[PDB]
């Protein structure tokens, strides 16, 4: 039951590296300052060119943030923001709206139960279909 | 809203009590570390080579 | 079943002892 | 003092068969010592030497033998038996069936390394369990009262709310220092989450420890799981003098792990293929209960078991019924009629009850009232069985009163809310509110003095 | 030759040992650096296989195995009575007092009978230097307890001419109190003798058993009686009363001493015995005294090592044969002879022998037989004549509650008394749960010669009681498919008196003071009244059903409802509060009241 | 009212979770402190190995201790290159002491084709001639083996004795 | 590399030069490469229970140990495939051999190589990026319904050293390389996982959302949750096809796995005939359900081990789709036929009977199988929930 210590810390350095890759995609310019501040603790470990082994032993040592229930919540908020901004790709949303949606998600109890996630999954269902669907009246 | 305010207050209290307990733990450690460290170092250095009691001839 | 399984095991042990006695 | 000598590690796995790894060339094998196995891929496993002969050591592997390799496996013989790193700090924590933590906390810093088997508590020093516990449940505190340190299992059919009853005992149990040790063997996560959640929700965590072996965890750990729980309970109840309540969940899954090991070792079968020694092995778990000389503490136990196919004569409930003092029974014949908790008093009995009741513990009527409730409930079942043949026209007016007793008894005496707590005294008042259905002269189990003081009240 | 061999291998309670050339079968050995007791169960060359009587967890290959030339044996002498011993005769009281711990430590070598205590010894006066002496001769009486004059006697294997005898005085278990010479060889005896438990202590003759073992319980004493010297089983499912009966014989019986063997029983059993027996009291010579002064406990609770169950049975019977040779009417309880048979199953399984049924070894029948045949009433060994006895009570605990079980089947073919406990009675809390259909006693023809003397009215009453109960079962099989309205009025009376007998005679509450014990005079008086009602009520119907003036069961119930209530009330009479004359007078008044009421219906 | 009960239950669960995480933070701090003690002992050993006098005495012990556990007639000792001159002397002293205590001859070799990792502070590992069985006498293994078993004494010193513990049962 | 056959007796083959073998490792025995599982080791020798018929195996035949226990080749190419219980592709065995039979000792790879699938690498990854077990390193657009999330094996981790560009690849082309502890792993799209080992997850969640079947009695009075465990009395008169087909034509599930645990030959072929012809509406199109199911079909005469492994293969496929964040459902058309196969294995291993002749471990084998159901947080970084719902029929 659960995970082996090697798996657990591997999943931690995974979510740290992934939060960083998400942050570089949501904000290539440092425009989302209040968001970026709420991840500075994890982002240092990926903005510095650490080896996977170095960040892993730092997670075992507790120097990296390492609670997966915390990292899953923190990562889910960023990813649900990134899925929003990517699912509307033809229209770059305003920076105040981005930091507002982030704050509303940060305040919500559980995003998978949220109507935010329902609306966003419907947006993706339409968008992903339209990336592939052939010319016909329905698709137009 | 009254539950959310009570949770924030309790969070501050348990963190304060945790930092107090961690201070007490750090004190007992620093008061005793040298003796413990020297005792482990004595036992680990004091090898005492022994044959298993069931060995014969 | 248990009795017959133990009999078959005892016969296997007798075969192994015979194979050692043939050395 | 500490074992200073350095551990040997053997690659000499001369065979593997079922769960057993047969080392050879071993230097002075210690029977039942623990070996740490390292598989070819570096996976750590653990195992106990179950037989020794000359250079050979038959290690049973806890995590199973899949992937063990006769050339690349390394077996580190620890030189000693299986020990639990016990401490006070095991309260407020959760561990898997092998005693490793699963609450994401650190390993236990041991205050002692107790042998997991314990030792036999000397029968001269075993204090007799006289003091009562109120469980808060009338079907218990009335007719099946539990003593402080008395081992008494819940027996249930499959799918019955026995976990909710055992949670209710943890929620409501108190005397007429305290702690809980919970163990579970082969529990589904849907139920493991229920117990962990109920303790966390009731805020009990600072005085409970959980050992969880989930349904998918390696079956051999079930054998050590209740022993880890009891070893922790012996530390808490004898070294720290707490009153500990130990809950052992599905001793049926423990007994299935015994049946698996015997089937794989080809040990002699008793009934239904269980080991011929099953009574001794269950006794090594169940006898680690009760008060002891010069200690304030006590180990109560409430084992829990799903009776296979509802069969009271099955070896699991039978051998448990021969060891434990009394059994609380829960029944589909109550649960299907929505009677919660479904406690069927008639097959039930608390052996230590005769001592845990009367003056200083409970009202003086309690010993008589209990026996008359059994007579009326039983005669009610007997006249119900008659009615199903001959109809209510053949029953006497008194037989109809035993049927009305059965209805009022199940509705008032047994049925009780999951958060409703009833005192023993309130339960006996309800006992008389039912016994008063009959004329005074019908109450053939009760003394005339007890009737004269309590029947008209 | 080396006095010790070495452990070759281990499998639970069974240890194989090399360098055992010249070890006897059933010789006792010490295994391991902790010197665990074990007994040689098999021999296989220069090698032996040992049933270890203590838990082998941690025994290692190459551990020393010390031989002894002794078989498994019990120290016998002063200081047995009131003590509690483990299955290998070590006193649990001194284990606690020495160790200062709640646990029994592995391998403790504590002497069975204490050697620091001085005992008051009175030599038998008639003996002197030059006198002839033989096995079982009582050469002195030790004043062990107020109840128990501990008759010291020569060991059965010993004989010779008295060379020294100690004067009256105080001595310990190592002090020489008697010295013999035989064939020019001297032999020194202290107050303690060692006996091999597997060997029966001899007797001059095994007499027929001809006096009841009166117990606490009505159904036992009346309807299925044990005899002093009789072999008895109590086969019963869990939670039936098998230990409550075992305790109730031990608390309340005419036995001079009790040996109580907690073989494989739950732990709190021994605690309940040690709680009750110092507080509970008999009376002798106008002095109140604690029944613990006449009881010995051989504990071996269910968690204590499986092998020690066998040694516990053989210890308790060896103690019982020792006090039998003193002329005491011993009673021996065995709290589960099937928990013993399960230990034979386990060692046999570790030895990989072929099983007979449910895994039990083929010799289980002979092991049980050579246990129960140690019972009897006997002309003891040696000079002064004695008529001691051992009565054995084996609380058989059949797996699943089913009497087809091999231990039950083998036991039933060996005992002469069978108190079968029915779980359906115990569920109803009808206690004692003795099933009167299946139960039997073979001793009735031998006991009729006692009842004809002391209780000449009883044998007709016993017979009528069994007949009324048998008729109730043969009636119930009809009623269950048609309803009670089918029966004749005589058969309603038969059913109702069988309910009186079931609920007020056969049923007996062993905790409440009125039924905590029930002397035979109370028992016969209760039964005489219930059967007096039957014969009068049956006569009343049979006398009047020939006429329009017909009596019926309902007529009797409405005219005599207070008599039915009074008949059921007879159990509440208390021998502590009420004198014998008072209970006899009340029961005579109910006979007269019934007679005048039935005379008023006719 | 059912929703208010759920709010009160959520508040209770949240306060319970706070107390659980607080307790665990303390327990993690204890484990880190015990880990720091064991690391400081590993560092003290990594200083002792610089003194060839004390370190030769350790190797004389650790090699003979290995021989007394294996008892085979042929053995292989494994060490770092930095240890080897000391280990050769330790084996040369141990073989006499071994033959005396065991009354039998032995052949012992040093594993010059397969030295220990340079990450090891010191000590030795010993094997059969067939390599199928080994004994581990690295200073890191010795320290973990003892420091694990001494952990009750360590906890009793670094946090004080438990006031509730009144019997050694 | 390979040992040699030393002895044979029915399905049991003893082999020598097996010194490097492992307990429950999987072996190809004989020149025909019959599949067999190592049931015992005794030194330089192994005892292999050969699954297939051993008639004609000879002393001194080669015995090639595969480095793996019984395991499922997971990857693209699962959807619409039909396998036997040991994961052999029955459609490819027919199409490659042009025989009506399954030949003894088929070597055919379970996900067909030489088929090229469109792979898109996950656009955020780069050389030097950190990655963990269960991370999605790309997507394969195999079907319109199901996009296969290619992911790092659960035990793998490290720093990416290479990633394949967007393009067409077969299952054995190297798609990702990564380094950990100075060792490189080269990853195919195929991923091999032991069939009796639970695939690990970040959290086993409480199950809370209904598996709508589109059936009034079921969805209202007796709802099964997504991630729920359920049973149906699979018998002749009962109409077990109604739930099976309703789940297929409507259910709130993304992927469906079936296991035939040893059905009767004709009844198995009825199921395999029907499902290609079943359809459901998707984005206003109507499409064959074979775009979102896989069939682990065995008849009663398949090797005993294929029937006993049938559920373990079906659940290992279902856990694989669960780890993509698909809400899997699966059925077993009779777990009693699986328990007969388990009984026969136990009888050939000569183990003690428990109840009604079944092995001692039947209860724990069932319970450890059903415990593999649930809702989960998957492994790896994209914060995806998934589930497996298990519909195991019973035949009392
Ligand atoms: N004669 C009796 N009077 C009253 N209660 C009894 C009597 N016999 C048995 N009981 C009740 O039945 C319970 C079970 O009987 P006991 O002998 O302890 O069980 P077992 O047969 O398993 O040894 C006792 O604890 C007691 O409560």
């Amino acid at each position: 039951g659960g995970l082996t210590s090697e798996q657990y810390h591997s999943q931690v350095v995974g979510k740290i590296g992934y939060i960083a890759r998400c942050m570089q995609t949501i904000d290539p310019e440092n425009n989302l300052k209040k968001i970026r501040e709420d991840y500075q603790d994890v982002l240092i470990w990926a903005e510095k060119n650490y080896r996977f082994e170095e960040i892993l032993e730092a997670s075992k040592s507790g120097k990296c943030p390492n609670d997966l229930d915390a990292l899953s919540r923190r990562s889910l908020i960023l990813q649900e923001l990134l899925r929003l901004v990517s699912s509307i790709s033809p229209f770059k949303m305003k920076l105040d709206l981005i930091e507002s949606q982030y704050e509303k998600m940060k305040q919500h109890v559980n995003l998978w139960k949220s109507d935010y996630h329902v609306k966003l999954n419907q947006l993706n269902q339409l968008t992903d279909y339209l990336k592939n669907a052939a010319p016909t009246p329905k698709n137009n | 809203a009254a539950a959310l305010g009570s949770h924030g207050s309790c969070s501050s209290e348990v963190e304060k009590e945790t930092q107090e307990k961690m201070t007490i733990l750090q004190n007992y450690f620093e008061q005793n570390r040298d003796e413990v460290l020297d005792n482990l170092l004595a036992f680990v250095c004091d090898i005492r080579p022994e044959i298993h009691e069931n060995y014969r001839i | 079943f248990y009795r017959l399984k133990k009999i078959q095991e005892k016969k296997k042990i007798i075969k192994e002892k015979s194979e050692k006695d043939l050395e | 003092n500490y074992l200073s000598q350095p551990r040997l590690t053997y690659k000499t796995v001369s065979g593997v068969n079922g769960p057993l790894v047969i080392l050879d060339h071993v230097k002075f094998p210690r029977y039942a010592e623990i070996v740490h196995l390292t598989l070819p891929d570096g996976t750590k496993r653990s195992g106990q030497v179950l037989e020794v002969s000359g250079s050979k050591a038959v290690v049973q592997v806890f995590e199973g033998t899949s992937g063990i390799d006769a050339k690349k496996t390394s077996c580190e013989f620890t030189g000693d038996i299986l020990r639990t790193p016990v401490s006070e700090d095991m309260l407020g924590r959760v561990f898997n069936g092998s005693g490793k933590p699963i609450d994401r906390g650190p390993v236990v810093l041991a205050e002692d390394f107790l042998d997991i088997m314990g030792q036999p508590i000397n029968p001269q020093c075993r204090i007799y369990p006289e003091e009562m516990i109120q469980t808060g449940i009338s079907a218990i505190d009335g007719m099946n009262s539990i003593a402080r340190g008395q081992k008494i299992p819940i027996f249930s059919a499959a799918g019955l709310p026995h976990n909710e009853i055992a949670a209710q005992i943890c929620r409501q149990a108190g005397l007429v220092n305290f702690a809980i040790v919970f163990a579970a063997m082969g529990v589904n996560m849907e139920t493991a989450r229920f117990f962990k959640s109920d303790f966390e929700e009731n805020g009990s965590m600072d005085n409970v420890c959980l050992f969880l072996n989930l349904a998918n965890d390696p079956t051999i750990e079930r054998i050590i799981t209740p022993r880890l729980a009891l070893t922790t309970a012996e530390f808490l109840a004898y070294q720290c003098e707490k009153h500990v309540l130990v809950i052992l969940t599905d001793m049926s899954s423990y007994a299935e792990a015994l049946r698996e090991v015997s089937a794989a070792r080809e040990e002699v079968p008793g009934r239904r293929g269980f080991p011929g020694y099953m009574y001794t092995d269950l006794a090594t778990i169940y006898e680690r209960a009760g008060r002891v000389e010069g200690r304030n503490g006590s180990i109560t136990q409430i084992p829990i078991l799903t009776m296979p196919n509802d069969d009271i004569t099955h070896p699991i409930p039978d051998l448990t019924g021969y060891i434990t003092e009394g059994q609380i029974y829960v029944d589909r014949q109550l649960h299907n009629r929505q009677i919660y908790p479904p406690i069927n008093v008639l097959p039930s009995l608390s052996r230590l009850m005769k001592s845990a009741i009367g003056e200083g513990m409970t009202r003086k009527d309690h010993a008589d009232v209990s026996n008359q409730l059994y007579a009326c409930y039983a005669i009610g079942k007997d006249v119900q069985a008659m009615k199903a043949v001959v109809g209510e026209e053949a029953l006497t007016s008194d037989d109809l009163l035993y049927l009305e007793f059965l209805q009022k008894f199940e509705k008032n005496f047994i049925t009780q809310g999951p958060y409703e707590n009833r005192t023993v005294y309130e339960t006996l008042d309800i006992g008389w509110q039912l016994l008063r259905i009959f004329p005074k002269e019908m109450l053939k189990r009760i003394p005339q003095s007890t009737l004269s003081e309590f029947y008209p009240r | 030759e080396s006095t010790f061999g070495y452990v070759h291998g281990v499998s639970g309670p069974v240890v194989t040992a090399c360098d055992m050339a010249g070890a006897a079968m059933y010789e006792l050995v010490r295994v391991g650096h902790s010197e665990l007791v074990g007994e040689i169960i098999r021999l296989e060359g220069d090698m032996a296989t040992i049933q270890v009587y203590e838990e082998t967890s941690g025994v290692s290959v190459g551990d020393p195995v010390l031989r002894t030339g002794k078989p498994l044996s019990v120290e016998l002498g002063p200081g047995i009575m009131g003590a509690i011993f483990d299955g290998i005769q070590r006193p649990l009281s001194d284990i606690s007092s020495q160790t200062q711990s709640i646990y029994i430590p592995r391998g403790v070598n504590v002497s069975a009978l204490s050697r620091d205590i001085k005992w008051e010894f009175i030599p038998s006066k008639n003996l002197r230097v030059g006198s002839h002496i033989t096995g079982g001769d009582i050469y002195g009486i030790v004043n062990e307890n107020s109840l128990i004059k501990h008759k010291i006697m020569l060991p059965p294997r010993s004989r010779g001419s008295v060379t020294y005898i100690a004067p009256p005085g105080n001595y310990d278990a190592s002090d020489v109190v008697l010295e013999l010479e035989f064939e020019g060889v001297k032999e020194k005896l202290s107050m303690v003798q060692v006996w091999p438990v597997r060997q029966v202590r001899p007797v001059t003759e095994k007499l027929p058993a001809n006096h009841p073992l009166l117990t606490g319980q009505r159904v036992l004493d009346a309807l299925f009686p044990c005899v002093q010297g009789g072999t008895t089983a109590i086969p019963g499912a869990f939670g039936c009363g098998k230990t409550v009966i075992s305790q109730s014989l031990s608390k309340y019986s005419n036995s001079d001493v009790i040996i109580y063997v907690g073989c494989g029983e739950r732990g709190n059993e021994m605690s309940e015995v040690l709680r009750d027996f110092p507080e509970l009291t008999m009376e002798v010579d106008g002095k109140v005294e604690s029944i613990m002064k006449r009881t010995a406990l051989v504990a071996n609770t269910s968690n204590m090592p499986v092998a020690a169950r066998e040694a516990s049975i053989y210890t308790g019977i060896t103690l019982s044969e020792y006090f039998r040779d003193m002329g005491y009417h011993v009673s021996m309880m065995a709290d589960s002879t099937s928990r013993w048979a399960e230990a034979l199953r386990e060692i046999s399984g570790r030895l990989a022998e072929m099983p007979a049924d449910s895994g039990y070894p083929a010799y289980l029948g002979a092991r049980l037989a050579s246990f129960y045949e140690r019972a009897g009433r006997v002309k003891c060994l040696g000079n002064p004549e004695r008529e001691g006895s051992v009565s054995i009570v084996g609380a058989v605990s059949p797996p699943g509650g089913d009497f087809s079980d091999p231990v039950t089947s083998a036991t039933l073919g060996i005992v002469q008394v069978f108190w079968g406990l029915d779980k359906k009675l115990a569920q109803r809390k009808h206690f004692p749960s003795v099933n009167w259909l299946i139960s039997y006693s073979k001793y009735m023809r031998a006991l009729d010669e006692y009842y004809d003397k002391h209780f000449t009215e009883f044998v007709p009453l016993r017979t009528k009681a069994k007949e009324i109960l048998q008729e109730e079962e043969d009636l119930a099989e009809i009623v269950q498919l048609v309803g009670k309205a089918s029966l004749a009025e005589t058969d309603k009376i038969t059913l109702e008196v069988a309910k009186l007998i079931k609920d007020d005679f056969l049923q007996q509450n062993g905790y409440t003071p009125y039924d905590r014990f029930c002397p035979f005079y109370k028992t016969v008086g209760m039964l005489s009244n219930m059967i007096s009602f039957y014969d009068m009520a049956r006569r009343a119907v049979e006398t009047t059903a020939q006429s329009d003036n017909k009596i019926t069961w309902s007529i009797i119930r409405e005219h005599m409802g207070e008599i039915l209530y009074k008949l059921s009330s007879m159990k509440f009479k208390d021998p502590v509060k009420d004198g014998e004359a008072k209970i006899k007078a009340d029961y005579a008044q109910l006979l007269e009241d019934m007679q005048n009421a039935f005379r008023s219906l006719e | 009212e059912k929703k208010e009960k759920q709010i009160e239950q959520q508040k209770k669960i949240q306060m319970s979770n706070l107390m659980n995480q607080a307790r665990l933070k303390v327990l993690r701090a204890r484990d880190d402190l015990i880990t720091d003690l064991l690391n400081e002992a590993k560092q003290r050993l990594s200083k002792v190995v610089k003194d060839t006098t004390r370190y030769q005495v350790l190797l004389d012990g650790l090699v003979l201790q290995g021989l007394y556990q294996l008892l085979e007639p042929r053995m292989i000792v494994r060490c770092r290159k930095q240890d080897f001159p000391l280990v050769k002397a330790a084996v040369q002293k141990a073989i006499p002491m071994y033959k005396i205590a065991t009354k039998k001859d032995v052949d012992v070799q040093i594993d010059l084709e397969a030295y220990l990792p340079e990450d090891i502070a010191g000590g030795v590992e010993i094997y059969n001639g067939d390599r199928k069985i080994k004994v581990s006498n690295t200073l890191e293994s010795r320290l973990d083996l003892i420091a694990q078993q001494m952990m009750p004494e360590v906890r009793g010193a670094l946090f004080g004795a438990n006031a509730n513990r009144k019997f050694l049962d």
